[PDB]
């Protein structure tokens, strides 16, 4: 019961920019709010999983599978060993993240997935990027989200089709302590509290020869594929 | 139960309670359902929130469940008002536990515990140790009545007998430590032991009995450092009143033919079938009917754990229908008074007799009122001197 | 002023015990008075061998 | 060891496990082997029989098939008591053989040396008059028949009717209309098992295809059938399962039910009842020059439908007037009280194939059926008189009760608002008439006619507007009732597992459901767990409902006291 | 895949839907079934439309009129069971108001008509097999659901536009029959995506939360989300030939070369539609 995966945004380029910006948060300080909300999900019942996944560039190394103190020691030995093509890749994690909940869910639970984004949206997987949230809409598998800098717009659409919740973050040392307020609880447990509503919801397209967000468009018929001011032909079929 | 333990006790002895990793996670384990919330939201706090804000957090639908939750949360004295505040004995602890500051072990393990619970059947390899025998009877199910060679097993040892292994291992160690007062240690050493198992002089002593139920291994006839065991931790029912149970253990046989008969025995197999006349003869010493479907409810089948609901409806209410037989005719005595000319006396003796809680059942159409034997004595003081 | 007890059962239940009344199975008198179509008050000596008929009546239709 | 779902006892009783990856393999062995005792969801039990294995080494498996792969689909290892009696009853199967050749019967022998045992019993020595043969008399062959299962040495009645060169082989075609179910192919595959046709018993639902089989059962020996039933309601059904499913003109159809009488001399099928063909007293003419027709000519498959009533002592002498080659019986419910089930094993031959209720449930061709035995509290003023007379007037009392007069109209206000097609059997013809006029609703009280119990019955199936209806121990056979959906029976007849298993013939014909009043605390409680003691053996569960949903709250009857004492002393009066 | 659909619905307002032989109303059974039937349409078919027309005593009334509104249609659908139903039914002055306004749409849709229809007679004022020259030189799909019997015009009218003519066994038969029809039978628009909430970039205006078109500037205003399931099967993913430690699961693709289990290939077809390693 309970399994929570963590999908923290290990972009080496971000955490780089804010390592040598000096705003007194670096990635030490944000793994440290994945560990303690780690541990803390495992104190509220008995019977509870943990999976913590971390989003590199042009790969994507599970961290927590390969009491608390022999799940700790995993988790900084491989960011340790991971952060030693500049865009971060969410849709890669997730969906290997919906493979390790459907192996959990075979082998008995409901299950939710926590994104910690903390670079800018990559608009180049929009194609990936919905698949992965209408396979976890169909298995009920929530996606909450938390971001640190800008909203996100394709991380908005996930935690609406889903059922998850979007907080934007105002400051960065004080992320634990939001995580703990608003995530920390599960899905029964979070009609029962107050929480913040969502404030802003961005639906856009992407083009299909452009690949950019589109608020007004030309979309085909036959094939369904939106496309920028042009209309010249159907290009898909 | 645990929280109905902690629950009467006094604040100087929670207060050392609450040890380094181990009650502080314990008692923080079991808490209901929003306890848990907000124990973790001020757990970094330093600056106490206002009081009226916390019941601000929660929708009013299911506000009902709020004040049941922090009822509980100070009852075991986590905060108080301070004007909500942790304990900092309590917050201190909890925040150490956020990281802070063997085939042989479960064979071991099974084997000594249904010699225990062999010693409340009929057994030739009965546990052989006059401390435990007189444990049992302190506790309550193990009828003596007489020094004697055999001991007996009351009414509350056959309700021992069918509860599930955590849950009986619980009422064993309620009992172990509310004797313990008097004849052992004190309470605060021999708890913050237990939960730091589930994760002085005296010491060993109470480790010498945990060696006995199976909770720990020596090995070596008492080393310096134990092993804990898997109990250290804390059959199939079909339509026509069958149960094939694949069992081979004795203690399991025992167990099903107190309320049901058997009529056949294989290897690694037994069937048994619950009939109407072998109920009756269970509830006759009483082992009513909830925790027989509690008894069959725990120990299933992986087969019988599939998407139907387990223990089909069919036979669960017709050991509920076979308890109320026993049920029909309640046997409630009392005594009575009557036979007064005037209408309306006996209505005045209507307001001086609801007062102390004496009158079993009132009838208007011939004014009778019956009283309890054990109240019968004080009623007439009033009648004879008006 | 009479020594009683009560029984409290279903009123299909509480007709049988009239019917031992007036037939003379157990005693003569074993109804002191009928308080209601539920409840009964039956002399407080007759009790046990009352609960072998009743057992026997929900044994006769097994 | 995890594997091999059986548990073969040592006396003898096989506990299969119906949720093993080989109980496919492994239920269509003991079905060819044992005979079904009860199935759960869970775990069936099988049973080993003296004529369970007859009809195994009939099929192609001998002995050494058999007594071996039980071995390997053990759990335990064969307990060396079943050894001996697999052996013994197998190896004594084909030695001596009843034959019949152009009107006489011939009990026949291969081995020379069993013949000079078998001529020493004083009883086979009075039904008298390598090959060796001898002719025995034909209106003995059921004291014969008893005789040679006396002495282990059973008789078989394979009719080999691929080459027989003496019988008028008909035109009988099955057309390809009527595609028959996985189940219906199974059990003429075991009747039909070496090419040569085997006289057993088929027990298959009559929601099932009861008649089916025996319409392609006849298409298949395509010899002279002979179709029997138990009513002339029955033979207009058999009538038109023929011309539905097997291209017969009505110049070869013809009936002996005394009404329409269709030529009966010469023709290829007959479609007649019991007790017309053991009718023991002066027949008709018309019926005298049938049966001396009837008595000379060499049938083949006989249809006996409802089996379950030819062990008594009139039906059963249908079976030494007409000499047929092999005899098919097609029933429904196999149960019948007195004992004489296991008597049917040698008037017809061995048990062939019982369908399983749940796995005709799980695939669709029966309907689910929600039993639920609701039973009512009796009355305080009913039970007042219930204890103090025994003497049969009491049988009134449970039957009556004014609530469970409640009970019936609230389940029958409750599906009328559903749209749910009502029948609600009740014996004890004097509740009929008073439950069925302070309803309003019409009844088939049983001596009303053959006019307007068909116009009452058809005014029930095409009519939206009336969806009640009131029988009377009519409906307690294979009859045309139209497709029911709810059966709210009351106060049946004392212990007959037989007519709960007709009764609920009715619904599978949730989806569908029937419900079961009894007055509680009363001996209709002993009895209403002796007729669910079939069903339970089949897979269905009894649920109790002790109060409705909500009875107290609408306009029911017998509210008031006052109109409670007339009710009892309408009943008191009678005596 | 498919195309898209400007679908009619004429219902039956005749003296014959206040018969019985189904739920209550012979009319409330078929408005029952045709608001589960409006829901299924409109989530098959993203972009698509419904009219609903409703005939009764000799002449017909356009319910709704032809507009992708799928709250719009099952608000009006409550409404009219309170009809009064009384007089013969048209099927001459039904077909014309299904055919003002929808022979003037693009020649890129599939136009259709799907008239329930339990009367039996229909007196209508001129020749019905003129109009059936018509709707099939305007290259309507005229398709009828019939209750209770079989007419020779809801043949003739089927089997020369293109349609088909269908007639009930019982509701269990009705349902079967309006499920067939909400598949697609095998250009470029332009409508406006709403995103902030829901308003309209072209006026601006904002209104409620739906996915209809914008009645101040005609726009119609669609989700992309909503286009985006209808991905996927245009480009889907190649099986793989199978022949421990996982790719997906993490406890074999011809792409990007990397292993899965058991579970990991069936979930990758069924419902990621995405190959794990391929996203990387
Ligand atoms: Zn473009
Ligand atoms: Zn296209
Ligand atoms: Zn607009
Ligand atoms: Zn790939
Ligand atoms: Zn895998």
């Amino acid at each position: 019961l309970n399994l929570l995966v963590i999908v923290v945004d290990a972009n080496p380029i971000w955490w780089g920019k804010q390592a040598l910006k000096e705003s007194q948060f670096t990635l030490s300080k944000c793994i440290d709010a994945v560990m303690v909300l780690g541990n803390s999900h495992l104190f509220m019942n008995r019977s509870n999983k943990l999976a913590v996944i971390a989003s590199h560039i042009q790969e994507s190394r599970f961290l927590y599978p390969g009491l608390l103190t022999s799940a700790n020691e995993v988790i900084v030995e491989e960011i340790k060993d991971l952060m030693t093509h500049t865009e971060t890749l969410l849709a890669g994690s997730l969906a290997k993240a919906l493979c390790y909940i459907h192996r959990m869910n075979k082998e008995v639970m409901k299950s939710r997935i926590l994104v910690i984004k903390a670079a800018e949206d990559s608009a180049l997987q929009y194609m990936n990027f919905m698949n992965v949230i209408f396979a976890a809409q169909k298995q009920n598998i929530l996606i909450d989200a938390c971001v640190l800098d800008s909203d996100s717009g394709l991380l908005q659409q996930a935690c609406d089709i889903t059922g998850g919740l979007y907080l934007k973050v105002p400051q960065m040392p004080s992320l634990l302590q939001y995580l703990l307020w608003v995530f920390l609880p599960d899905q029964d447990q979070r009609s029962q509290l107050i929480l913040p509503p969502p404030v802003h919801v961005d639906y856009r397209a992407a083009c299909f020869c452009h690949r950019n967000l589109i608020e007004i468009g030309y979309v085909c018929s036959v094939c369904l594929s939106i496309f920028c001011n042009f209309s010249p032909i159907c290009t898909t079929c | 139960n645990l929280q109905e333990f902690l629950g009467g006790l006094s604040p100087g002895v929670l207060d050392r309670l609450y040890g380094h990793p181990a009650t502080c996670l314990a008692v923080f384990r079991e808490l209901p359902s929003l306890a848990k919330n907000w124990v973790m939201r001020m757990l970094f706090l330093e600056q106490p929130l206002p009081q009226a804000a916390v019941a601000l957090w929660v929708k009013k639908e299911f506000s009902k469940a709020q004040e049941e939750s922090t009822g509980l949360l100070s009852g075991l004295r986590i905060w108080h008002t301070q004007l909500l505040i942790l304990n900092p004995i309590f917050r201190q602890n909890l925040r150490i536990a956020l990281l802070g500051g063997v085939p042989s072990l479960d064979k071991y393990a099974e084997e000594r515990w249904e010699v225990v619970l062999h010693f409340m059947v009929g057994s030739p390899s009965a546990a052989v140790s006059q401390d435990l025998a007189q444990l049992l009877s302190q506790a309550g199910l193990m009828k003596s009545t007489e020094p004697g060679e055999p001991p007996c097993i009351t009414s509350a040892g056959f309700q021992f007998l069918l509860l599930d292994t955590p849950a009986q291992l619980w009422y064993f160690m309620l009992q172990y430590l509310q004797t313990a007062q008097s004849r052992g240690m004190d309470l605060v050493e021999i708890l913050s032991f237990l939960f730091q198992l589930s994760f002085s002089d005296s010491l060993l002593n109470f480790l010498q009995h945990l060696r006995e139920f199976g909770l720990v291994f020596q090995r070596k006839r008492k080393s310096r450092r134990y092993y804990p065991t898997r109990l250290a931790i804390n059959i199939v029912v079909e339509t026509n009143y069958r149960l094939y149970a694949y069992t081979e253990s004795e203690l399991q046989i025992a167990l099903i033919a107190l309320f049901s008969e058997m009529l056949y025995r294989f290897p690694n197999m037994v069937v048994a079938q619950v009939t109407r006349e072998s109920v009756q003869q269970a509830i006759a010493s009483g082992i009513t009917a909830q925790q027989i479907i509690h008894f069959l409810r725990t120990r299933a089948h992986p087969v019988m754990l599939k998407q139907t609901p387990v223990l089909p409806p069919t036979i669960t209410d017709q050991i509920r229908l076979w308890e109320l037989e026993r049920d029909r005719l309640r046997f409630t005595e009392g005594v009575l008074y009557n036979q007064f000319l005037s209408q309306v006396d006996f209505e005045l003796l209507l307001a001086h007799a609801r007062e102390l809680g004496v009158l079993v059942f009132e009838n208007s159409a011939k004014r009778l009122m019956v009283v309890t034997p054990a109240g019968h004595s004080d009623v007439k003081r009033f009648w004879k001197r008006q | 002023v009479l020594k009683g007890v009560l029984i409290e059962c279903d009123p299909a239940m509480k007709q049988f015990l009239l019917y031992l009344d007036e037939s003379n199975a157990l005693g003569k008198k074993f109804i002191i008075q009928d308080i209601d179509d539920t409840h009964v008050f039956v002399i407080a000596e007759l009790v046990n061998v009352l609960q072998e008929r009743v057992g026997e009546l929900m044994d006769q239709n097994a | 060891h995890t594997s091999r779902p059986l548990w073969v006892a040592p006396d003898g009783h096989i506990f299969l496990e119906a949720f093993s990856p080989v109980y496919k393999y492994a239920q269509d062995f003991l079905v060819a082997i044992a005979e079904p005792v009860c199935r759960p969801t869970h775990v069936h039990e099988y049973k080993l029989t003296a004529y369970s294995l007859y009809a195994a080494v009939s099929v192609g498996l001998q002995t050494s098939d058999i007594t071996e792969y039980l071995r390997k689909l053990s759990k335990t290892g064969v307990p060396d008591g079943i050894m001996q009696f697999i052996k013994l009853c197998t190896v004594s199967y084909g030695k001596v053989k009843l034959v019949l050749k152009h009107n006489r019967y011939f009990v026949e022998s291969c081995h020379p040396d069993v013949i000079q045992h078998l001529l020493q019993d004083p009883v086979i020595r009075e039904c008298r008059l390598q090959t060796v043969s001898f002719e025995v008399k034909q209106e003995m062959i059921e004291e014969l028949q008893k005789r040679c299962i006396h002495l282990e040495y059973p008789l078989l009645a394979e009719y080999d009717f691929r080459n027989d060169s003496v019988n008028p082989d008909i035109n009988i075609d099955l057309k390809p209309t009527a595609v028959l179910r996985p189940y219906q192919e199974k059990s003429l595959r075991k009747m039909f098992g070496n090419g040569r046709a085997r006289s057993g018993v088929i027990v298959l639902p009559c929601g099932a295809g009861k008649s089916l089989v025996g319409v392609t059962a006849a298409c298949t020996v395509r010899k002279r059938c002979l179709v029997l039933g138990n009513s002339a309601v029955s033979v207009e059904q058999w009538k038109a399962q023929f011309k539905m499913w097997s291209t017969i003109d009505d110049s070869q159809i013809c009936r002996f039910t005394s009404d329409a009488k269709d030529k009966p001399i010469g023709c290829s099928v007959a479609i007649s009842t019991y007790s017309m063909l053991g009718h023991t007293t002066k027949r008709s003419w018309e019926a005298e020059r049938v049966m001396e027709w009837l008595k000379t000519q060499e049938w083949g498959l006989m249809i006996l439908d409802e089996v379950h009533t030819i062990p008594a002592k009139m039906f059963r002498r249908v079976l030494t007037i007409v000499q047929a080659h092999c005899k098919l019986g097609l029933t429904a419910t196999l149960v019948r009280e007195d004992d004489k089930i296991v008597d049917l094993n040698f008037l017809i031959g061995p048990k062939l194939y019982e369908a399983n209720w749940m796995e005709l449930q799980n695939n669709g061709y029966i309907a689910k059926v929600q039993c639920a035995e609701v039973w009512c509290p009796m009355s305080p003023e009913f039970y007042r008189e219930y204890v103090a007379i025994k003497t049969k007037k009491r049988i009134l009392l449970y039957t009556m009760n004014p609530n469970k007069f409640r009970a019936c109209q609230f389940l029958i206000k409750f599906h009328e608002r559903r749209n749910d097609k009502i029948i609600v059997f009740a014996d004890n013809v004097f509740a009929l008439k008073e439950y069925a006029i302070r309803l309003n609703k019409p009844y088939i009280y049983g001596p009303t006619s053959q006019g307007e119990r068909m116009q009452i019955l058809q005014n029930f199936k095409h009519n939206p507007k009336i969806n009640t209806i009131f029988i009377s121990k009519v409906g307690d056979t294979s009859f045309d009732l139209p497709e029911a959906n709810v059966l709210i029976q009351i106060s049946s007849h004392g212990g007959s597992r037989r007519q709960e298993a007709q009764r609920l013939g009715r619904v599978l014909r949730y989806n569908a459901f029937f419900y079961s009043l009894v007055s509680q605390d009363t001996q209709e409680m002993a009895y209403s767990t002796k007729r669910q003691r079939f069903l339970v053996d089949q897979g269905y569960s009894f649920k109790v409902i002790t109060k409705l949903a909500g009875m107290e709250e609408e306009d029911l009857a017998f509210s008031t006291k006052e109109e409670q004492q007339q009710l009892l002393q309408k009943v008191l009066a009678a005596t | 895949l498919g195309m898209m659909r400007h679908l009619y619905v004429v219902v039956d307002g005749s003296r014959t839907m206040e018969d019985q032989d189904l739920k209550p109303n012979r009319l409330t059974c078929t408005l029952k079934l045709l608001e589960y039937f409006v829901e299924e349409y409109f989530d098959q078919n993203p972009i698509s439309q419904i009219g609903i027309i409703v005939t009764k005593s000799k002449r017909a009334e356009k319910l709704t009129e032809l507009s992708g509104n799928p709250r719009k249609h099952i608000t009006s659908l409550k409404k009219a069971v309170d009809m009064t139903c009384h007089g013969e039914p048209s099927l001459y002055n039904s077909l014309s108001i299904a055919m003002q306004t929808l022979k003037h749409m693009p020649g890129h849709t599939s136009r259709e008509v799907l008239i329930i229809f339990s009367s039996l007679t229909t007196c209508d004022p001129s020749n019905i097999y003129d109009l059936i020259k018509t709707l099939k030189a305007a290259k309507i799909r005229v398709s009828v659901i019939g209750l209770s019997a079989e007419v020779r015009v809801c043949t003739v009218l089927a089997r020369e536009t293109g349609g088909t003519y269908h007639v009930i066994l019982d509701e269990s038969h009705y349902k079967e029959l309006l499920t067939h029809h909400v598949s697609p039978p095998p250009g470029n628009t332009e409508p406006g995506l709403t995103l902030g909430g829901y308003f309209c970039p072209q006026c601006r205006a904002k209104y409620c939360e739906l996915p209809v078109e914008c009645k101040i500037c005609g726009l119609t205003l669609v989700s992309a989300p909503h286009l985006a399931r209808s991905y996927h099967h245009l480009f889907p993913l190649d099986a793989f030939q199978e022949i421990r430690f996982c790719y997906g699961c993490q406890g074999v693709c011809a792409v990007c070369q990397n292993v899965f289990c058991v579970d990991c290939d069936v979930f990758v077809h069924d419902s990621l539609h995405c190959c794990p390693g391929c996203i990387h």
